[PDB]
Formats: structure tokens, C-alpha cells, sequence
RNA sequence: GAUGAGUAGGAGGGCGCGGCGGUCGCUGCAAAACCUUGGGCGCGAGCCUGGGCGGAGCGGCCGUCGGUGCAGAUCUUGGU
RNA sequence: CCCGUCUUGAAACACGGACCAAGGAGUCUGACAUGUGUGCGAGUCAACGGGCGAGUAAACCCGUAAGGCGUAAGGAAGCUG
RNA sequence: ACGGGCGAGAGACCGAUAGCGAACAAGUACCGCGAGGGAAAGAUGAAAAGGACUUUGAAAAGAGAGUCAAAGAGUGCUUGAAAUUGUCGGGAGGGAAGCGGAUGGGGGCCGGCGAUGCGCCCCGGUCGGAUGUGGAACGGUGACGAGCCGGUCCGCCGAUCG
């Protein structure tokens, strides 16, 4: 015998290949393993590995919060593994070269019109190849409703982790164990 | 989709998942939420704070529809109006736009975030925050008051 | 933009065809997105 | 037809895993069941008892499926399917369907004559 | 009695949204121009003229099946049509019983 | 392939008329490929008669030796009735060689094929001299 | 493809209309074909087998022969025809059933009624 | 077999990527994730060999 | 290169049955089913095949669906 | 050492099992929740209904200030935001 | 609105232990004083052509014979598994049998069970032979233009090889 654990063989999982089916994705996970392999660029790896990645690991990135982050760096070419949506609350939008793997309409009408480019990854690899003049960004992970339930149980002290109820109002676990006059507080 | 569950994947092994001391059994803990203050006491109270007892006080044939009040922000006015009326107004500074959120179907203007710059902005709603009004007469707009 | 020809019958008398290409022929080909929606849609009936 | 395999083939156990207890009840067929029971000897490894099968007995990769002429089976269904074994003849070798008649097995038969492929059952129906 | 009986109000049917059904449509579409795809879908169109096929509108005129197949021979696909005719055979399983012969 | 091969071979790779799988899916599991433009007849991308706009096409003729070597045109991809330069050979062994390497390598046409091709075309050959003459020898000996 | 929605493609239906159906409807559903001759003549198809009709077998064991019918066993579907007969292990004669679309009408019986169905079938072609 | 009536309404029915349906109510065709699908050519060019 | 125990339990990859949408085939020159100290493949679930019987249908492959896999339940019916 | 089972412990003087064939047990539905695939995205959802249409229970099209969910929350409430 | 009545159309439903209890003289036979309870049971053959006649037997039937493509389809008649039983043949057996592993004796089975080709020469027989010259159609690249390059087939002068 051989003191090992599970005979010395790993217990974590992560991923390997996309689980999706969308064949472009597969072109793309290809075209950026050839990338990783040839080059030994870690900009190209953190692309081949996001690529991989679930929906609500590759969150949306905002027009607003794209152009925020693109301020004085318009010169760099932005790249997000996921999808750019509009802002309504953004009134100046200047010239911006973006990579994503999606982009929605009005994104991409604003974006034109403003006069950038909506670029794939295969261009962002004919145009950097190794990834030279690139901001990448990632949209926000933990702002979701799923997440606002996780951690602590609502019942515990200094708990803020929001409740699964199926109505919103004092008649919906307001009384006992939420106020100092109904039981205890918390 | 019969074939892609997961007892098929234990035919043949007896006990069918659940365990062959413990076993399942019909109702080992009662019906629905019984329980929720003697054996379920812990469960309610670590994840349903709240749920034992009233508050407040009754309504007796309450109508939502003489609460209703949307709500629009600032921040979302500039959005209302048309591609044409936003280039007129950017190109004359004599003029401001006159949004009538009502005609969208909002009743009160609330003060969140800001307005595109140096845009005046006259607003006519039923409501609106002090915090909106104070932006718009900083804006150099104006606040109209209908029903 | 690319030309499509129109084949021209025995009793028509003009082979004028010249149709331009639609865009929806360059529309991208999603075969995994083709199979669920028809698997989910031949239920219907 | 000369066979391309060269490694000779290995087999680590040629008895078959026959079920506990089907020598002994005739409901109980051959076909391998593993044991479930919380006492099974069998389920134990007991020595002296039926053995029970495992990845451990897998073949050799390189002459796996390897028939014992050296080549591999294609099961082919007429002369049509019997063209795709042209530029294989010296791994694949082509099985004719047990449903097939007389009639086709003998074009299927002069077919691979032509195409230097080997039948395993070429004499079947004759 | 059966276990757990069928019953009427299992969900028969799908709600899929009218975007995906749209993209669906737009793929076939797409990969209908493609010969590669049409032959691996087992259409014989080895003697068609061009893909995608467009033929003059005096075709939409025509009254007698017999005119028909003239036109398809005419354009090409008539040869896909006659292995359609030919593959003609008797359902197997017990389909042949339950009015799918 | 009106769209890119790449595409093509995403698309088809699970799935075609012309894929013929035995022994189902697990060690034994068989694949080859039936469209006249394989080579080899395998599924693969590198054989492939439908991901490819460049493709060879060796088979024999109806009568006489005759063996057609034909060639995709790049260009008439969208005209399947024109889309194979085809050509018989009817001399030699050594002239078909010499037609096919000058076909497929010499103009930089596929010549990742090349040794298929001509495999595929001595077998062709072979094929048809013992259809004319029976079978003469078992060929067994190594 | 059928359209009327008062008719059914249903085969168990089908078969149970034919099967079940009545003598009136049994004469019409025993319809044979007229022979060239006749057809030409006549401007007609087929007609519903008689007793006193000539018929000519056209297919089977008795393909070439030929006779007057002499019984149309409608509860069996089947008509009997002069000299179309067996015999049994007692050496008697008995008439073998013919189904009447497996003859050819060499001679009609011809009567008012005869002729004006006859008409009627010949109206309608033109 | 595509009529040419027919073949001509396609692009009024769906449209294109640029602008949008008159038979579909604000319906664009989608855009794949691959603006050139042709893998040989990208990984073969100039830039990601030199 | 390292490594290999597993009840309760979890998961992955596969085998098998019957339909549906497609596709490729077999069958009176004999299908299904059944029978067989014939032979072979796979660790295995199973699979391919010789011979017989039978006398009219059946199978492979890709998706998809389900009243889909038995040694037990003093289990049910029938048979011995 | 006879399998299956309960059991700290079964070959048990523990229970079921004389034998064979066929049938035989985590299903369908509603409300949620995590995860994953797909579409769109500050929106999304036409299948209550309407216009039609494989002469048609499918497929296709249709949202007027319709509605649901989301886009603002905190208070018992007045109310503020 | 509509699991009743009359009349229709369909099905990713069941396929005789399934599907209504009932595919059949089924709410029948049968049971209970009664209210009630309630089965089992489909398939010769294309066509009865449903087995004449001889012989043995009291008879049922047997042995021959005849019909049929078939009786290896003979009216509870498509096919005919297992449990269980008889006969013949092989084998074993001091108070169980069966079973795992290794050989051996006997039997059974297997000819892709296990080859006879290849290279270099001589003789004879057939089929074709340039980088030359014309024709037919065509391709690679380029820009489904020019230019360059190129293969297949056919007709001739030389070459006299494969
Ligand atoms: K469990
Ligand atoms: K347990
Ligand atoms: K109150
Ligand atoms: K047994
Ligand atoms: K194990
Ligand atoms: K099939
Ligand atoms: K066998
Ligand atoms: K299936
Ligand atoms: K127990
Ligand atoms: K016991
Ligand atoms: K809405
Ligand atoms: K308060
Ligand atoms: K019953
Ligand atoms: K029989
Ligand atoms: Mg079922
Ligand atoms: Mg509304
Ligand atoms: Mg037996």
C-alpha cells in the first residue's frame, strides 16, 4: 500500500471544452488552442479558459460601463469573452474598437454610429495576435438575483442574505424573528 | 425525459438511492409544513425568519388601482425622447425639450443618477421628488404639475 | 453582391434572371439551435 | 490478403464471467450480474468463488478486436457496402449479414474476390 | 391498474419563443443553399444546374402533374423525386396497424 | 462548400447520408465514409468529400480499364451538374500515375493526398485487371 | 389524398365496411373487367359479375379457362364457373371459388336494365 | 426549387443584418459568433505566423 | 510520469427494449421468432456469424420520446 | 457453507424462497430553487384572442396606453424616495 | 358546459395475462335468500381440396394409401420456449450435488486451421508508345479578366521503347 489520497490523483474539476454545441464557438475554441499552444501568451490563455466558460460565468458588460473603463484608453482594442448590451443612461459615446462574442442591436448601432467597430475574435486574432494593446474586461459575476440568496441563512445574526418568499408585504415573514416586539429580533 | 433519469441509472440496485436503513417512507416527518414550530422549529427559523405572527394593521377590499403610481428617474427621461427631438434640441440652445412622462405612463419623476450635460429640461408630471426638481432647476429646466 | 441565375424552361421565351443573392442564405447555420427547436416543435402537433 | 498486425494477440482470460448461482437455478441466466447483496461472498472476493469482472482484464489496445486470422470485422450488407473496405483489405475484413440471401452472398462473394477483401463466412448458403 | 396511469393533462406540447423559431428557420434556409449539406441529407442533386435552385415563374402556371414532372426533368431534380418514388415501402412495427402504413 | 470546409466538417462530422458507424459507441465502434470523394473513404476532416472545396475522385470506368480521375473546381462550388473536372485514362499504369501526381501534387492542388491518390488508384487498377482475368493468386504470403 | 371529410382512411374501418358490407353493396364490390373486345364496344370498364355471364380466368392455376358462370357466392366472394371444378379424395366434382376481379368478362347477359346501366357507364366517359 | 417570385421575396420577408423586416415586426437575422469561419485562412496569415 | 479496497450514497461513459422525425438497407434465391457439445468479438452489459426450424416481414445509423431491463415482494396469472 | 433482507454481528437452531414462463414497483402534474444548453436583452413573453393556413388540431403573422415578470426601495400606515 | 343518446373524423395509445369486466351466443356461464359478486374463451388451408379405398382391431384407433406447395398445416388445426417426462447413445457415483482455479483423457468443431508468391533474364502472343504537329472539351493560379502553367481523348511523320 501507498499512503496516498485517492491514490494520489486530483479531486477537483474545472473545464476542459466548451459544453456548448454552437460550432463557431468550437472554430473559436480551436483557432485560440492553436493560439495558447504557439504563442505561450497568457493573454491568449485567459481567452482559450474564459471560452469554456458557462452563461453566467461570461456575464453582459454595459455601454455605460464599457466606455467608463475604455476612458483613456480608446486607443486599445477592449476585448470581453461575453456579450455587450446598451445603456440608456449613456449620452456620449465616443469612437471605441470592441471584441465580444456578442453584441446586441442597439449596442452595435450605437457603436458604429459613434463610429467604432464590433470585431469577432477571429479578427481580434488576425489584429492582435498575441493579445499586444488589449483592455480585457469582465462583466459583473456576482450581480444577480440567484446570488443575493447565498451566504449566510437570513435567520442568523448579522445576516443580510435575501429570503425565498413567494409575496413582498407584512403579511409575508415580517413578524416573529424579524422584530423586537414579535419574539426576537434577527 | 424517462431515459436521462437518474433511476434508471439504479435499476438493480435494491435499495433505489434511498438508503437501505433509513429507507423512504410515506410521510416520516409529516404533511406539508407541519411541524414548523416543534420538529421543524430550527428549519423556519434559520431560513424563514419572520413567518410566525402579524403585523400591522388589516385593509379590508384594498384596490390596487387607486395606489398605482410609476415611477420614472432622471436618469431615464433623457431615454423618452425621439432621435429627432434630441438632435433639435442639441442643435438650439433656446429651446428645451418638454417631456410629459404621463403620455409614457409614469405619475411621479424620481431623482436617481443625472441629465445629459448642459441640457435644460422642462418636465411636466402628477409627482416628482425634491431631489428631481432641484436637478432640473439645476439643469435650468422646469417642473409642470398635472392630473 | 453575389448573383443567383434562374433556370429558364423550354416554353419561356426570356432567360433573363439576375436575382441577387438574399441575405438570409448568409444567415448562420446553427445546427445544435435547428435540432431543439424542431424536436420541440414536432410535439405540437 | 497479407494481415498489416504484427503483435501477437493476448488474451488475459478466455472463460467467460458466468452469473453466481445460474449453475444452480435455471430462472437465473449467464448473462454477468454483479452481486448487490450485503453478504455476497462473491461481492467480497471471497477466494474460491466466482470471479468477478473488471477493467483490469482489458486487452491490449493494439490487438484489441482483432479477430484470429488478424484482421477486424465489417459487417456488410451488400457489394455496395463491400466497396468501402478497398483501401482497408489489409486491417478490415467483411462479414456477410446472416439475413442476407444466396442470391446477393454470391455477388457479395465475387465482389471481394475482385477486391481482395476477406470473407469470414464466404461458404455460408452454398 | 398500471402504475401511475397516463393521463390526458401531461404537457404535450412546447412554447418555444417566435426569435429561436425565426433563427431556426433562417439556419435551414441558409444550409439549403449549401450542396455539401444537401447531399448529406441524401437529396440526389448531382444533375441540378445551380444551388440555390431558382426556376421562372411560368412554372407556377402549370395545371397537369404530367407537366410537372416535365419541369422537374427539365431542371434537374427529377432524379431525387424518382429515389422518393422508389423508396416507397410498408412501415415497420406496429405503425403499419395504427394508420401509418 | 459554399460556406468555409471548417464549418462544413463542424456540421457534418456528427452526422450524413454517407456515414456508415458499426458496433456501436463504445471500443468497438466502426466509422467509414461512402461519398465517391474520399479517398480513403474515412471520416475525417482531412479525407472528407464534403468539408473540402478541393477533392479528388478516383473510381473505374464502365468498360475498358477505364479509370475517371476527376477534380472539384475551385470556383463552381454552387453548380453541382459542372462542379467535377473529370478526365478517363485509358493507357498505362505508369501515364495514370504520372496524370494523377501531375493532377493533385504538382499544381499544389491537395497534396496531403498524394500517396492516397495513388493507392487508391493502384487498387483501382489491380481491381480491374482481376475482374478481367479471375482471381490468380490468393496474395498471402508476406 | 383524400378530402371528403365523411370518409374514412381508417384501415380498421376499412375492413370492417368491406367485410360487413351488405349483398346490395357485395354485388358492386364483385366487379369484374370487361375484355378488350367488349370494352371497346361498350365504352366501359368493368361491370358487376353476373350468373349467366362468360367469364374468362386470368389469373391462377385455371388462368386460360374459360366458361359460363353458374353461382356468385356472395357470402363468400367468390363465383363458380362451368367447367372450372376438382375433384376430392371421393372422387366427386366440386366447383372451385374464383374471385370475380381475377377474370375478364368475355359476354354479357344483356338485359333493359343490363343496357341501361351500360349506357349510363358510357354516358359519363363520353 | 425556389420560384423566382419567391427567391425575389425573401429579402423583403427576413430581411437582412443591416436593416430590418417589413414581414416580421423589428426582426433582425442573427450574427454568428465567427465573422469569418474559415479557419485555415486565420491561422495561416501573416500576423499569427510572424 | 504517478497511481488502483469499497457498504449507504453521488456522478460519468456505455449495453439492451418499443415508438416518432429523417437517413441507409435487408427479405419467398426465405423476414421475425425460436433451437443448437458450430465459431468469434468485448473486462462487461451485450454483439456478429455457421447450421436448423419457421413461412412473412425486419434491421443499422443520427436525433427525439417512453407504461423501457427482475431471482426474490408468505408478490400476480398460468403451467409443472 | 445459500442466496435476498433487517442487523454491531448470518452459513445460522433469524425471516422469504418446491420449480418454470409472462406481468411486476421513484411516474405524471402544479409551485419554487441551484446547475447547465439555447434566444433576446433594459427589456422579455402573441399560441386569452385575432388573421390565416399543410383543403389545414401543425406551421406562419399580429401588443392598441393589454397583462405577467424585471426595471426602486424603506415604512404598520399616513408618506417619502 | 357536455365520460349519457344518435351520427362522424382522427391518434408518436393497447395488441388477447395488454386494451373496457367483456375482440367470442359478456354483464354471458356460474355463485349468493338477498342487496350484490362475476369469469375463462381469438389464428387449418389460397381453396375443404376436411383424408376415398385396403388391412388389423369390439371400438377408440393403428399400419398402408390419397389431397395440398406444405399434414414438418388433419377442425381447440400460423409458430411452438421453459419448468417437467419417456426412449436411445456417452459418461460418473464408499453418508449430497453444484461451483473457482490448472492440467490431462476422450469427444466435437475449425482450412483466413497453415504460404507457394516475388525479383532478374530468353522465346512467343496481345495492348499501347515524344519534348513534334492539328482537333474536341477542360482545369490550377490570377480577379469565375489577360498572361503563365497544365492533364484527358482523337488523327498523322518519325522514334522502336514500355
Ligand atoms: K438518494
Ligand atoms: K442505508
Ligand atoms: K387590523
Ligand atoms: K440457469
Ligand atoms: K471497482
Ligand atoms: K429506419
Ligand atoms: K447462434
Ligand atoms: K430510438
Ligand atoms: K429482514
Ligand atoms: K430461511
Ligand atoms: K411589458
Ligand atoms: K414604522
Ligand atoms: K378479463
Ligand atoms: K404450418
Ligand atoms: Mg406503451
Ligand atoms: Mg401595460
Ligand atoms: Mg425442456
Amino acid at each position: 500500500g501507498i499512503d496516498l489520497k485517492a491514490g494520489g490523483k486530483s479531486k477537483k474539476t474545472k473545464r476542459t471544452a466548451p459544453k456548448s454545441d454552437d460550432v463557431y464557438l468550437k472554430l473559436l475554441v480551436k483557432l485560440y488552442r492553436f493560439l495558447v499552444r504557439r504563442t505561450g501568451s497568457k493573454f491568449n490563455a485567459v481567452i482559450l479558459k474564459r471560452l469554456f466558460m458557462s452563461k453566467i460565468n461570461k456575464p453582459p458588460l454595459s455601454l455605460s460601463r464599457l466606455i467608463s473603463y475604455a476612458k483613456g484608453k480608446e486607443d486599445k482594442v477592449v476585448v470581453i469573452v461575453g456579450t455587450i448590451t446598451d445603456d440608456v443612461r449613456a449620452y456620449e459615446v465616443p469612437a471605441l474598437k470592441v471584441c465580444a462574442l456578442r453584441f446586441t442591436k442597439t449596442a452595435r448601432a450605437r457603436i458604429e454610429k459613434a463610429g467604432g467597430e464590433c470585431l469577432t475574435f477571429d479578427q481580434l486574432a488576425l489584429r492582435a495576435p498575441l493579445g499586444q494593446n488589449t483592455l480585457l474586461l469582465r462583466g459583473p459575476k456576482n450581480a444577480r438575483e440567484a446570488v443575493k440568496h447565498f451566504g449566510p441563512a437570513p435567520g442568523v445574526p448579522h445576516s443580510h442574505t435575501k429570503p425565498f418568499v413567494r409575496s413582498k408585504g407584512r403579511k409575508f415573514e415580517r413578524a416573529r424573528g424579524r422584530r423586537n416586539s414579535r419574539g426576537y429580533k434577527a | 425525459t424517462t431515459r436521462f433519469k437518474k433511476n434508471r441509472k439504479k435499476r438493480g440496485h435494491v435499495s433505489a438511492g434511498h438508503g437501505r436503513v433509513g429507507k423512504h417512507r410515506k410521510h416520516p416527518g409529516g404533511r406539508g409544513n407541519a411541524g414548523g414550530m416543534h420538529h421543524h422549529r430550527i428549519l423556519f427559523d434559520k431560513y424563514h425568519p419572520g413567518y410566525f405572527g402579524k403585523v400591522g394593521m388589516r385593509y379590508f377590499h384594498k384596490l390596487r388601482n387607486k395606489f398605482h403610481c410609476p415611477t420614472i428617474n432622471i436618469d431615464n427621461l433623457w431615454s423618452l425622447v425621439p432621435q429627432e427631438v434630441k438632435d433639435k434640441a442639441k442643435s438650439s440652445n433656446a429651446t428645451a425639450p418638454f417631456i410629459d412622462v404621463t403620455q409614457y405612463g409614469y405619475f411621479k419623476v424620481l431623482g436617481k443618477g443625472v441629465l445629459p450635460q448642459n441640457q435644460a429640461v422642462v418636465v411636466k408630471a402628477k409627482l416628482i421628488s425634491k431631489n428631481a426638481e432641484k436637478k432640473i432647476k439645476e439643469a435650468g429646466g422646469a417642473v409642470v404639475l398635472t392630473a | 453582391i453575389p448573383t443567383t441565375t434562374v433556370q429558364s424552361f423550354e416554353n419561356d421565351m426570356a432567360t433573363d434572371g439576375a436575382v441577387p443573392l438574399p441575405a438570409v442564405m448568409k444567415a448562420p447555420i446553427r445546427p445544435d439551435v435547428v435540432t431543439y427547436v424542431h424536436s420541440n416543435i414536432s410535439k405540437n402537433a | 490478403a497479407v494481415p498489416l498486425l504484427t503483435k501477437k494477440v493476448v488474451k488475459k482470460r478466455v472463460k467467460r464471467f458466468i452469473r453466481p448461482q445460474s449453475d444452480r437455478r435455471i430462472t437465473v441466466k449467464e448473462s454477468w450480474r454483479r452481486p448487490k447483496g450485503i453478504d455476497s461472498r462473491v461481492r467480497r472476493k471471497f477466494k474460491g468463488c466466482v470471479l468477478m469482472p473488471n477493467i483490469g482484464y482489458g486487452s491490449d489496445k493494439k490487438t484489441r478486436h482483432y479477430l484470429p486470422n488478424g484482421f477486424k470485422k465489417f459487417v456488410v450488407h451488400n457489394a455496395s457496402e463491400l466497396e468501402v473496405l478497398m483501401m482497408h483489405n489489409r486491417t478490415y475484413c467483411a462479414e456477410i449479414a446472416h439475413n442476407v440471401s444466396t442470391r446477393k452472398r454470391k455477388e457479395i462473394v465475387e465482389r471481394a474476390a475482385q477486391l481482395d477483401v476477406v470473407i469470414t463466412n464466404k461458404l455460408a448458403r452454398l | 391498474r398500471m402504475f401511475a396511469p397516463t393521463k390526458i393533462w401531461r404537457r404535450w406540447h412546447r412554447k418555444i419563443p417566435v426569435n429561436q423559431k425565426r433563427y431556426a428557420v433562417a439556419s435551414a434556409i441558409a444550409a439549403s443553399a449549401v450542396p455539401s449539406l444537401v447531399l448529406a441529407r441524401g437529396h440526389r442533386i448531382e444533375s441540378v444546374p445551380e444551388l440555390p435552385l431558382v426556376v421562372s415563374d411560368s412554372v407556377e402556371s402549370i395545371e397537369k402533374t404530367s407537366n410537372a414532372i416535365k419541369a422537374l426533368k427539365q431542371i434537374g431534380a427529377y432524379p431525387d423525386a424518382e429515389k422518393a418514388k422508389d423508396s416507397h415501402a410498408i412501415r415497420p412495427g406496429k405503425g403499419k396497424m395504427r394508420n401509418r402504413r | 462548400t459554399t460556406v468555409p470546409g471548417q464549418l462544413v466538417w463542424e456540421i457534418v462530422k456528427k452526422n450524413n447520408s454517407f456515414l456508415v458507424k458499426e458496433f456501436g459507441n463504445g471500443t468497438a465502434g466502426v466509422v467509414f465514409s461512402k461519398e465517391p470523394n474520399n479517398l480513403y473513404n474515412l471520416h475525417s476532416y482531412k479525407h472528407s468529400g464534403l468539408a473540402n472545396k478541393k477533392t479528388v475522385t478516383i473510381q473505374a470506368e464502365g468498360k475498358d480499364k477505364s479509370v475517371l480521375l476527376a477534380t472539384s473546381k475551385t470556383k463552381k462550388q454552387n453548380k453541382p451538374s459542372t462542379l467535377l473536372n473529370k478526365s478517363v485514362m485509358k493507357k498505362e499504369f505508369r501515364r495514370m500515375s504520372k496524370a494523377v501526381t501531375n493532377q493533385v501534387a504538382d499544381n499544389y492542388y491537395r497534396p496531403d493526398l498524394k500517396k492516397a491518390a495513388l493507392a487508391r488508384l493502384s487498387a483501382v487498377n489491380r481491381s480491374l485487371k482481376v475482374a478481367k482475368s479471375g482471381v490468380k493468386k490468393k496474395n498471402r504470403q508476406a | 389524398m383524400k378530402y371528403n371529410p365523411r370518409v374514412s382512411s381508417s384501415r380498421r374501418k376499412s375492413r370492417k365496411a368491406h367485410f360487413t358490407a351488405p349483398s346490395s353493396v357485395r354485388r358492386v364490390l364483385m366487379s369484374a373487367p370487361l375484355s378488350s373486345d367488349l370494352r371497346t364496344k361498350y365504352n366501359v370498364r368493368s361491370m358487376p359479375v353476373r350468373k349467366d355471364d362468360e367469364v374468362q380466368v386470368v389469373r391462377g392455376t385455371y388462368k386460360g379457362r374459360e366458361g359460363k358462370v353458374v353461382q356468385v357466392y356472395r357470402k363468400k366472394w367468390v363465383i363458380h364457373i362451368e367447367r372450372i371444378t376438382r375433384e376430392k379424395v371421393n372422387g366427386s366434382t366440386v366447383n372451385v371459388g374464383i374471385h370475380p376481379s381475377k377474370v375478364v368478362v368475355t359476354k354479357l347477359r344483356l338485359d333493359k336494365d343490363r343496357k341501361s346501366l351500360l349506357d349510363r357507364k358510357a354516358k359519363g366517359r363520353a | 426549387v425556389w420560384t423566382k417570385s419567391a427567391y425575389e421575396k425573401l429579402d423583403g420577408i427576413y430581411g437582412s443584418f443591416d436593416k430590418a423586416s417589413e414581414k416580421k415586426k423589428g426582426y433582425v437575422l442573427p450574427r454568428p459568433k465567427m465573422a469569418n469561419a474559415d479557419l485555415a485562412r486565420i491561422i495561416n496569415s501573416d500576423e499569427v505566423q510572424s
